[PDB]
RNA sequence: GUCGACGUACUUCAUAGGAUCAUUUCUAUAGGAAUCGUCACUCUUUGACUCUUCAAAAGAGCCACUGAAUCCAACUUGGUUGAU
RNA sequence: CAUUGGUGAGCAGCGAAGGAUUUGGUGGAUUACUAGCUAAUAGCAAUCUAUUUCAAAGAAUUCAAACUUGGGGGAAUGCCUUGUUGA
RNA sequence: UGACGGAGCCAGCGAGUCUAACCUUGGCCGAGAGGUCUUGGUAAAAACUCCGUCGUGCUGGGGAUAGAGCAUUGUAAUUAUUGCUCUUCAACGAGGAAUUCCUAGUAAGCGCAAGUCAUCAGCUUGCGUUGAUUACGUCCCUGCCCUUUCACAC
């Protein structure tokens, strides 16, 4: 049994899921690589878990992210969000605290929808 | 919350569960009463019946506005959301604008994109009272929906008849006061019903000068609304109509919000039934 | 946020506000932009003890693990937090770290003050300290057991079975001095600070000594003297220069003292006055710092708070 | 079972609100029957949400 | 079947939650011949 | 018109004869049937113990010394003149 | 194709006269160190008891004594209380 | 504020043994009823992204319907056989004055499904997908409403 955690990422009626387990460095998304997260135009919304904490963060684990729902620029903030998520939660449950710590001011600091879940519920005035 | 509102549910449901066989004891304790008050014979079954006379002995200190209306009947002042269907035309909008001028405290809020699910919710969090939801046909308006929070009744009416203020009125602005009702002709239980349920979407207590009537007239299972500003003249009351003018017939009064499709239905309309042209419900 | 919202606080700027939450975070956040600011993670830091009934291990318990109550430091700088756990917890805030932590009781008759339990008490039967052991009493006050199952306090007539647990249910900082009170279950913890005690140099050179001050103060280098009194930073030699300037000399050295130490010399005066029999003289000095920098003070009102 | 439900709360299992009770004998209140749920990070809430597959690591389940 | 669907708990918690698996699709696994299904290296060379 | 009178229609109210049990003897009857210091065997029911399934969950926690079991490695013996 | 399914057969790597799981028992610690026994200003510890008994001191509710009972109705005979009769 | 092809790629509602066009040319079988076959004419996710191609303008863009002229093709252009051009006839190129509605998953765009005892198909309702600008102040105006009849301090 290798360390693997399991983390989910909403948008509208898009919903991703996250595993994150111990590997090499494959980043998958739908069973595709990450390098071909369509659309063109907000691939780096994808790319920015990745590139505010560094790929050393991803040189030792396996992503694997399963979207569904939604349409494209839904499923693209619920890809960012599950693969956030699923940094942090494996750094907390299988690396150090100090580094899940950092790993959360980082995607804090850039934007906190990375981590909590973005919800526009109606306000009745 | 979500926790809460279900338990809520359950425990109303239970009381509406447990009513009849309250209701049936007490008509067994109200012919013990009016036999030890005229000194008449008892039944054999509430002679015999050792327990209920047993029991009589503290249930004989036990002696209105609905169940669903009870807690704050004159106590909190409504809170009404004025709603459309989907994608309004300019004519609902008028009318939904109409009919939110028409109650005292109610705001008319865009449906835009807002599933029903989520606006109940949000209703329920909010702390609103009352949603009216409103449909047409091609800029006349067909249909109007009541539902009470955070469980109460849904009652849905078809309207008819329909003169709105934007067509009759060339201008002046309406008086926006709390106003004195006037409900006619509603005598049944479900005429009841209807009287507590429109009612209690307005303010308790107006002052007595108010020059703002509205009234609700049953002719025909078919209330006619008008709205009126009256002047006490020495001679007499002379009556202006200042607002619109509409026949509502309910169609449908269902046990829960408008969300829950499963809810118990209280009355519903046949329309195929043989008899159906004789009886007035309302 | 996460977790479910136990504590509260604000900034006394009014900036900011801080949040004790279920899961042992302090996180703060900014109210004109709702942006989180800062997070601290309490968990670790706390100290849970295991309770006498408890089947479970202290570690594994998840009773205390978070924080009740918190309160931000008049300047702003520093939160103190306390819960239903035997630690009291102080963290800075810009920095996101523990100060220090306050063991709240060390009572063997409370309950959660030891998270391991001396394993002799465990018998067959269960633990020693849990045997029903008031039928031995002299006197039947002592014996009666009045309880009621299932009350989580008890009442004035109705006494609980279960001991006391160790817990603090409001902490605060003191407006006036630099101490703070914590409302635990012995009664009010008030834990003070006194600057006698510690030798912390504040701008120290290897000329600024006690003699050199002394021999200023001789010298009749009030300012000076002054000056390296506070940077030495010891009550007794900022008590004996303040109290050798004479009374013409106040206004000039009132004056000319330095930005840095005039917080050090109103605190000074603040703690000082109240007991002093000096009335006048502290009079005196209050009015010509007061004329001296009051808009500094203006400027930096949560810098000056407290010893304002 | 009732004895089951014994048994899992005296292995500190169970929070009524934010308070853990271990404490069998402690009586619920209608209002207070809303706020009796599982601990967080039990095996017991663990289980049930992998069960429904909808466990999240994150939220540290 | 709605009606228990929505008045469903999510905090209850079953022994055999253990053994039941649900897919991805969020629906219950069923065996078609679980009452198991692997065998064994030493039973397959028996039967080969 | 939750009004009376009359007319009409309806709803519900029976009861016996016999026997047994109930008094720490005797329930009133002589029409009935029971008073004894244990030896063994067989069968049956029940409950404890120890282990365990459904089927988990929690560990009075740490070190040290001293036994035992199990799986590999190595060695030994038997084995294509046949091990399993 | 996927398997965060089971059961196996093998490599690289790690690698000092082996390694890996499991388990019974005992010791120390789990609060902060002033030694054992007794009839205790001392004696004993191999006891004594063949001085261990005398004297002195010592008697209030003028027995006050269920602060100790699940609820509603009762009390033949008990029990309690009060009155009375005969000694 | 394009068009034309290719490629890539993303939803959430909906499951009653119930869901579904008309005329027409004929062949054959049959007592008929009709059956079967043949013929012909009419009713009935989008976005978005990427690549290629055309090309943008009162340099009006289209739609006719007749006629004329000149030629193609011609036995015969009378039948314009037809072709091209001109002429011929109507409207149009984002909608004036007035007036109305509207503050966040809102305005606006895009499709998809359902047809629920009233209402609706000359449509109604729902569902998701993209998703803003500006104000969030003030009683100046135009209305409406309301008042003028526990301590400390005022």
């Amino acid at each position: 049994a290798v360390p693997s955690v399991q983390t989910f990422g909403k948008k509208k009626s898009a919903t991703a899921v996250a595993h994150v387990k111990a590997g090499k460095g494959l980043i998958k998304v739908n069973g595709s690589p990450i390098t071909l997260v369509e659309p063109e135009i907000l691939r780096f919304k994808v790319y920015e878990p990745l590139l505010l904490v560094g790929l050393d963060k991803f040189s030792n684990i396996d992503i694997r992210v399963r979207v569904t729902g939604g349409g494209h620029v839904s499923q693209v903030y619920a890809i960012r969000q599950a693969i956030a998520k699923g940094l942090v939660a494996y750094h907390q449950k299988y690396v150090d605290e100090q580094s899940k710590n950092e790993l959360k001011k980082a995607f804090t600091s850039y934007d906190r929808t990375l981590l909590i879940a973005d919800s526009r519920r109606p306000e009745p005035k | 919350m979500l926790r809460r509102q279900a338990r809520e549910r359950r425990e109303y449901l239970y009381r509406k569960a447990q009513e009849l066989q309250d209701s049936q004891l007490q008509q067994k304790r109200q012919i013990i009463k009016q036999a030890l008050a005229q000194g008449k014979p008892l039944p054999k079954e509430l002679a015999e019946d050792e327990s209920l006379q047993k029991d009589f002995r503290y249930d004989q200190s036990l002696k209105q506005v609905d169940d669903e209306y009870a807690a704050t009947s004159g106590i909190m002042d409504p809170r009404i959301i004025v709603t459309t269907s989907r994608d309004p035309s300019t004519r609902l909008s008028q009318f939904a604008k109409e009919i939110k001028l028409l109650f005292p405290n109610a705001v008319r809020l865009n449906r835009g994109n807002y599933v029903m699910p989520n606006l109940v919710d949000a209703c329920k969090k909010s702390g609103t009272t009352d949603l009216v939801v409103l449909h047409e046909h091609r800029g006349v308006p067909t249909s109007l929906t009541i539902s009470h929070f955070p469980h109460g009744p849904t009652a849905q009416f078809s309207l008819h008849n329909v003169v709105m203020r934007h067509d009759i009125i060339n201008a002046g602005n309406q008086s926006e006061v709390n106003p004195h009702l006037i409900f006619d002709n509603f005598t049944t239980a479900l005429g009841k019903r209807v009287v507590c349920i429109l009612k209690h979407l307005f303010n308790a207590g107006p002052k007595k000068d108010s020059e703002r009537v509205i009234t609700f007239a049953n002719r025909g299972d078919f209330i006619s609304v008008r709205q009126h500003v009256y002047v006490r003249t020495r001679e007499g009351v002379e009556i202006a109509e200042v607002g619109p003018r509409f026949e509502m017939r309910l169609f449908e009064l269902r046990l829960g919000t408008l969300e829950n499709k499963d809810a118990d239905v209280e009355w519903q309309l046949r329309r195929f039934i043989r008899t159906a042209n004789k009886k007035d419900y309302l | 946020v996460y977790s479910d919202v136990l504590a509260l606080s604000m900034r006394p700027d009014g900036k900011e506000v801080a949040v004790s939450t279920l899961k042992g975070q302090i996180s703060i956040f900014n109210i004109e932009d709702a942006k989180q600011v800062g997070n601290i993670d309490c968990r670790k830091d706390i100290i849970s003890g295991r309770f006498n009934q408890d089947r479970f291990t202290a570690k594994n318990s998840e009773r205390s693990k978070f924080f009740t109550t918190i309160h931000y430091s008049f300047d702003g700088m520093a939160i103190v937090a306390g819960g239903n756990n035997n630690s009291i917890c102080l963290y800075d805030v810009p920095n996101e770290v523990l100060l220090k932590r306050f063991i709240v009781s060390r009572n063997m008759a409370l309950n959660g003050t030891l998270e391991f339990l001396n394993s002799k008490k465990m018998t067959e039967a269960g633990s020693l300290d849990l045997i029903d052991d008031a039928g031995e009493n002299s006197d039947l006050e002592d014996r009666i057991d009045n309880s009621l199952p299932g009350s989580q306090r008890g009442g004035d007539l109705s006494t609980r079975k279960m001991r006391p647990e160790v817990r603090v249910t409001s902490v605060q900082f003191s407006p006036t001095a630099n101490a703070f009170a914590a409302a635990s279950t012995e009664g009010l913890l008030i834990y003070s600070t006194n600057d006698t005690i510690l030798f912390d140099p504040f701008d120290l050179d290897v000329d600024v000594t006690p003699h050199s001050t002394v021999e200023a103060l001789r010298e009749k280098q009030f300012l000076n003297a002054l000056v390296m009194a506070f940077r030495l930073n010891e009550e007794y030699l900022i008590n004996k220069v303040y109290e050798a300037i004479p009374i013409k000399e106040i206004p000039l050295v009132a004056s000319n003292i330095p930005a840095i130490y005039l917080p050090r010399i109103l605190k000074f005066i603040g703690d000082f006055a109240i007991e002093s029999q000096h009335i006048e003289f502290n009079l005196i000095w209050i009015k010509a710092l007061l004329s001296a920098s009051g808009g500094y003070i203006n400027e930096h009102k949560y810098l000056f708070s407290t010893a304002m | 079972t009732i004895q089951d439900a014994v048994k899992f709360i005296e292995q500190g299992h169970v929070r009524v609100g934010p308070n853990l009770i271990n404490d069998p004998a402690y009586l619920v209140t209608r209002n207070m029957e809303d706020y009796v749920t599982w601990v967080d990070n039990s095996k017991i809430k663990k289980t049930l949400l992998r069960y429904r597959n909808q466990i999240d690591d994150f939220d540290f389940s | 079947l709605r009606e228990k669907a929505k008045e469903r708990n999510p905090d209850e918690y079953y022994h055999a939650m253990h053994s039941r698996k649900t897919d991805a699709k969020g629906l219950l696994i069923s065996s078609r011949h679980g009452d198991d299904e692997s065998l064994s290296m030493d039973q397959v060379k028996l039967l080969k």
